[PDB]
RNA sequence: AUGUUUUUUUUUUUUUUGGUGAGAGG
RNA sequence: CCCGCAGAAGAAGCACCGGCUAACUCCGGCCAGCAGCCCGGUAAUACGGAGGGUGCAAGCGUUAAUCGGAAUUACUGGGCGUAAAGCGCACGCAGGCGGUUUGUUAAGUCAGAUGUGAAAUCCCCGGGCUCAACCUGGGAACUGCAUCUGAUACUGGCAAG
């Protein structure tokens, strides 16, 4: 139900800097960010058009850590609601609660984020949620427990998103440690290189 | 094995010889030994330098070989150094009072000797053959020859199947022999087999 | 193209709407590296790009989306020649008056 | 500016007095993401130097398609020999729903979200040759209007 | 084709046969081994491929191929069959690793294919 | 007068487009 | 359901990597074996093992079965000179279709309403279980059938041309 291998090797495959790592250190210093994984590294021959669309997939899976049926319900959903398919797909990733936390900046990477709302760190609108895949709604605030306040890794996360860039669609506060999930993104707020049409094509087979 | 060799049928009219001496029935076939002795050891030694045509001349019991090389530096050395160490084994290869002069080869991507060379050392280092032949091929015409062709054979991409391919480009007559045919060829000791490279460059007629 | 030439004072608002973001930190690079600093005098968001159309850190290297600005490098997208014309400001804490016109004589 | 597609390389085959000789055709198109689009079909010896053929090909003879936005302006069926394509425009997000050759073409024109089906035959060339000529009959509002002497709100 | 053709008799939908009857909808079928042997294949390959002619419980007759290299059938062997086609008249494989048929000895890669225990270390 | 009379894989991918200071000449 | 305790602790496999099809190398002789369709005879990315990779993941493969792809029974939506396909040719009942004008009818057709079309299911907006599945409020839908009131261009009936 969770990936637990080596990271790196993930982005390596996908080309791009996933953000599998915190961001203290340079992920060209950690690996080999261009060659691909395995023996067979160097050699980088141009992929098929079905094959360009899976890695692309991936990439974004990879990005969230959600496998491969959830990902497919999340199409499924985004296809079913209005408006832009592929775009709703991303809107349904991000409000992921994990994935919200670690915008926020009380998880250093997207794993320790998951890890945090596994473990009973926090809380949304007050209550205890437990849940990665709990989807956070406009206005909803969503906050670091007392227990879990007093602990060394979420003040090192806050400092690496403050080192990172904010996003517009939330609101946090570092002394706090509660931020506000404002309204659901727009694409534009979201990374460019994203291909989610491709995505889309794909499970429209 | 239907051609006739390009330089060999040209040695009375356009080309000249390497060997250039006189030698009655009796020393000739010493002589020749001798050529080839030396010639060996010069094709050892200045690998690394880019060595197209040695030329030995003998007259009056000592020997005067010529080498025509792309870059005298390498060969040459420090002025002086590499040249006279080369001399005195050429003398012990030979038997007699040695002299080595050092031609300076103008234009090494015309001299179709070094251009095989050339391509067989791209072959050695695992370089895809076909791009190796069309850059010999594609220099060749920059520079200014009238025609070039390059051939190439046998376990091409380390393929079970041998075969061969050649590229021309301008004109390249063989039967006119008046032509200026600068012919040669080399061989590419690959991990799958041998790759022989034979390449043509047609300089111009000759007119007299 | 352009009649006469004016100068006149520099408000506070005339000074922030020249500005493209303001300065910080005074650390001026890396200096063990090549990068600069983020975000200090010599910053990313603040002006530009050292390189051209081309996230100094790592997205946009090609012609297509020349303008995206990623939380990882805080960077905006334009031309080599983008940093000469963007100046900064700096918010000095306590108001200082100018030199200029208190020294002119 | 122009982005170009590789759709298809087929080896072909001429028998002589000694035995077989092959060569390679090269089926490209190109287009600049707008209306603008033309597929080059070339042939050589060696495939990159085909593949150039192609190109150079499709880079004249070029035509220009009416494209409402993203998509297409209505639905259109085109043919060409065995291939008979019908493409149906579609709302934004849903991209290029299209099979094997006929989705390069739309790709390079600039259409993002389109459902196309290719019936009868699907031999690239012939499916391509098929989707441009729909795409090249296809007409505008604005053009209808013209057409018929009349204003784009009379037509809506 | 004609619509009032088709009114008077309407299109008739092409009815599929099975290609492994002897199942009769059922994924496996056990079997008693009647005999066991091997047999050489059509043009152009060459074997000695291991096949044994199975007397199913619903009472067919069949011929079952046997995949992975050795087997430890013998006749009066009580086998499962799992139907497909080695590409004359063998339209099953012996389900290795199920009743009397052993899994293939030494087998490391595609192991449940062939009824293989994991290997322990 | 006559020819399906010795078949076996002897296999399909490019290239891509800078301040500081000293000295001389006129 | 909540609180406390200890300690990374008790918790990852399955298939695949010749092309289709995402993933490649080395070592073992048309055998042993593989195979869904289209390898193996001594340099096998196709057999078996290894290392490396790819895809799924508490599952993963295989088999069986249905629809899909299959516009490959084509109502939507195919064809028939040579690819399968025009009766050897006619007459002709039933059947299908029917030039043109007016009037009338209102069967078909269309419009509106009424009754019904069980609930659940599907779909939309909501709500409740920490989320989800699941549960659930209201709607929409259930393409229909029947009846009543209109419309009368078209098709039909009847009457005259
Ligand atoms: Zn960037």
């Amino acid at each position: 139900a969770r990936y637990l291998g080596p990271k790196l090797k993930l982005s390596r495959r996908e080309g791009t800097d996933l953000f599998l790592k915190s961001g203290v250190r340079a992920i060209d210093t950690k690996c080999k960010i261009e060659q691909a994984p395995g023996q067979h590294g160097a050699r980088k021959p141009r992929l098929s058009d079905y094959g360009v669309q899976l890695r692309e997939k991936q990439k974004v899976r990879r990005i969230y850590g959600v496998l491969e049926r959830q990902f497919r319900n999340y199409y499924k959903e985004a296809a079913r609601l209005k408006g832009n398919t592929g775009e709703n797909l991303l809107a349904l990733l991000e409000g992921r609660l994990d994935n919200v936390v670690y915008r926020m900046g009380f998880g250093a990477t997207r794993a320790e984020a998951r890890q945090l709302v596994s473990h009973k760190a926090i809380m949304v609108n007050g209550r205890v949620v437990n849940i990665a895949s709990y989807q956070v709604s406009p206005n909803d605030v969503v906050s670091i427990r007392e227990k879990a306040k007093k602990q060394s890794r979420v003040k090192a996360a806050l400092e690496l998103a403050e080192q990172r860039e904010k996003p517009t669609w939330l609101e946090v506060d570092a002394g706090k440690m509660e931020g506000t999930f404002k309204r659901k993104p727009e694409r534009s707020d979201l990374s460019a290189d994203i291909n989610e049409h491709l995505i889309v094509e794909l499970y429209s087979k | 094995g239907q051609k006739v060799h390009p330089n060999g049928i040209r040695l009375g009219i356009v080309k000249p010889w390497n060997s250039t001496w006189f030698a009655n029935t009796k020393e000739f076939a010493d002589n020749l030994d001798s050529d080839f002795k030396v010639r060996q050891y010069l094709t050892k030694e200045l690998a690394k330098a880019s060595v197209s045509r040695i030329v030995i001349e003998r007259p009056a019991k000592s020997i005067r070989v010529t080498i025509h090389t792309a870059r005298p530096g390498i060969v040459i050395g420090k002025k002086g150094e590499d040249v006279e160490k080369l001399r005195k084994v050429v003398a012990d290869i030979a038997g007699v009072p040695a002299q080595i002069n050092i031609a300076e080869v103008r234009k090494p991507e015309l001299d179709a000797k070094l251009v095989a060379d050339s391509i067989t050392s791209q072959l050695e280092r695992r370089v895809m053959f076909r791009r190796a032949m069309k850059r010999a091929v594609q220099n060749a015409m920059r520079l200014g020859a009238k025609g070039i062709k390059v051939e190439v054979s046998g376990r091409l991409g380390g393929a079970e199947i041998a075969r061969t391919e050649w590229y021309r480009e301008g004109r390249v007559p063989l039967h006119t022999l008046r032509a200026d045919i600068d012919y040669n060829t080399s061989e590419a000791h690959t991990t799958y087999g041998v790759i022989g490279v034979k390449v043509w460059i047609f300089k111009g007629e000759i007119l007299g | 193209e352009f009649d006469a030439i004016k100068i006149a004072l520099a408000s506070p608002d005339m000074i922030r709407s020249w500005s493209f973001g303001e300065v910080k930190k005074p650390e001026t690079i890396n200096y063990r590296t090549f990068k600069p600093e983020r975000d200090g005098l010599f910053c990313a968001r603040i002006f530009g790009p050292v390189k051209d159309y081309e996230c100094l850190c790592g997205k946009y290297k090609r012609l297509k989306h020349r303008g995206v600005i990623c939380e990882k490098c805080g960077v905006e997208v334009t031309q080599t020649k983008v940093r000469r014309e963007r100046m900064g400001h700096i918010e000095l804490a306590s108001p200082t008056a100018h030199i200029w016109f208190l020294k002119s004589l | 500016e122009l982005q170009e597609k590789l759709i298809a390389v087929n080896r072909v085959s001429k028998t002589v007095k000694g035995g077989r000789i092959f060569s390679f055709t090269a089926l490209t198109v190109v287009g600049d993401g707008n209306g603008r689009v033309g597929f080059g079909y070339g042939k050589a010896r060696e495939v990159p130097a085909a593949i150039q053929k192609a190109m150079e090909k499709a880079r004249r003879n070029m035509i220009n398609v009416a494209l409402n936005n993203g998509t297409l302006q209505h639905p259109v069926k085109g043919v060409h020999t065995g291939s008979r394509v019908f493409m149906q425009p579609a709302s934004e997000g849903t991209g290029i729903i299209a099979g094997g050759a006929m989705r390069a073409v739309l790709e390079v024109a600039g259409v993002h979200n389109v459902l196309a089906k290719a019936y009868g035959s699907t031999n690239p060339i012939n499916v391509v040759r098929a989707t441009i000529d729909g795409l090249e009959n296809m007409n505008s509002p604005e053009m209808v209007a013209a057409k018929r002497g009349k204003s784009v709100e009379e037509i809506l | 084709a004609t619509v009032n053709q088709l009114v008077r008799k309407p299109r008739a939908r092409k009815v599929a046969k099975s290609n492994v009857p002897a199942l009769e909808a059922c994924p496996q079928k056990r079997g008693v081994c009647t005999r066991v042997y091997t047999t050489t294949p059509k043009k152009p390959n060459s074997a000695l491929r291991k096949v044994c002619r199975v007397r199913l419980t619903n009472g067919f007759e069949v011929t079952s191929y046997i995949g992975g290299e050795g087997h430890n059938l013998q006749e009066h062997s009580v086998i499962l069959i799992r139907g497909g086609r080695v590409k004359p008249g063998v339209r099953y494989h012996t389900v290795r690793g199920a009743l009397d048929c052993s899994g293939v000895k030494d087998r490391k890669q595609a192991r449940s294919k062939y009824g293989v225990k994991r290997p322990k270390a």
